[PDB]
């Protein structure tokens, strides 16, 4: 129910669609390994399946934008990180002393 | 009701046609 | 366990829909009769 | 503003806690006390949390209800650990929702 706003708006302005974002916050505490965790019911791998099918499938989106946050990279499926669906990963780390500097200049 | 009115005047112009 | 269980769900339909034959639409018959007096009326002022 | 001037620390049931009180006072409500527009000016949050630990029966329900009370505030809502789990996929994070 996340993407049916842009399917809707695609279908109809096909190249003139504003920008759609979602926030997916917390990546890692559903998004895990699927087959390896351990057993259940089997909804993990529904969530799984049906995210990458959503993200990339036979009918083509030209308008979204996901973004995604997390403390342990190395959790998230194998899958969702190939290019096309999660393709540009970027780090951030504890700042240097310029970055002290500025922090205390934009905080007070 | 209405098909009831419909009846009485469908009636009334029976007798008046009658006449 | 902890979140080890789903569950899945059933309905029962309306007490005031009841049966079938509950007039409206069923009491059509009497309607009905109303209706073959009026085609016999009609019959007779088409005449 | 949403203070009286008519307390110290005993002037309610509390005896033998002074200094916990006055750092809880001082770092807690010395930002929701002042009017607001200094505090705008200065450009700073409010606290969001207090984690006070200690042994068993030494009275730490009755000084979260107690600054409860003095800042008006609604009715407290009242929970405990163990009771939050469930058995249901999605029922054991819904009540923390
Ligand atoms: N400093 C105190 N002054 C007055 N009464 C106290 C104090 N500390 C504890 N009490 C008594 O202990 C009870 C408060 O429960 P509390 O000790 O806070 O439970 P817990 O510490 O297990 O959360 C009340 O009956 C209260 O009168």
């Amino acid at each position: 129910n996340l993407f049916k706003d842009a399917e809707a708006e695609y279908r109809a302005k096909g190249e003139e669609s504003s920008l759609h974002i979602i926030i997916f916050d917390e990546l890692d505490s559903v998004f895990k390994q699927r087959g390896s965790r351990g057993d259940g019911t089997g909804v993990g791998d529904n969530v799984v399946n049906q995210l990458l099918a959503k993200m990339d499938g036979v009918d083509q989106l030209n308008n979204i934008l996901v973004i995604g946050m997390t403390n342990r990279k190395d959790l998230i499926d194998s899958a969702l990180l190939r290019p096309g669906r999660f393709e540009v990963q970027v780090e951030i780390h504890l700042p240097d002393e310029k970055g002290r500097l500025q922090i205390f200049d934009i905080q007070t | 009701s209405r098909t009831a009115e419909l009846q009485a005047e469908i009636d009334d112009t029976v007798g008046i046609m009658r006449d | 366990d902890v979140g080890g269980q789903q569950i899945f769900s059933q309905a029962l339909l309306n007490a005031n829909r009841r049966g079938e034959a509950k007039t409206a639409l069923a009491e059509v018959q009497a309607r009905h009769q109303e209706l073959l007096k009026l085609e016999k009326s009609m019959a007779e002022l088409t005449q | 503003a949403v203070i009286r001037p008519d307390f110290k620390f005993e002037d309610l049931g509390v005896g033998g806690l002074d200094k916990e009180f006055t750092k809880i006072f001082r770092r807690a409500f010395a930002s929701r006390i002042f009017p607001p527009s200094v505090i705008e000016k200065l450009g700073i949050s409010h606290v969001k949390g207090l984690l006070l630990y200690g042994p068993p029966g030494t009275g730490k329900t009755l000084i979260a209800r107690k600054i409860g009370t003095m800042l008006n505030a609604k009715e407290p809502k009242i929970v405990n650990g163990p009771e939050i789990l469930s058995k249901y996929v999605g029922s054991s994070e819904e009540n923390i929702r």
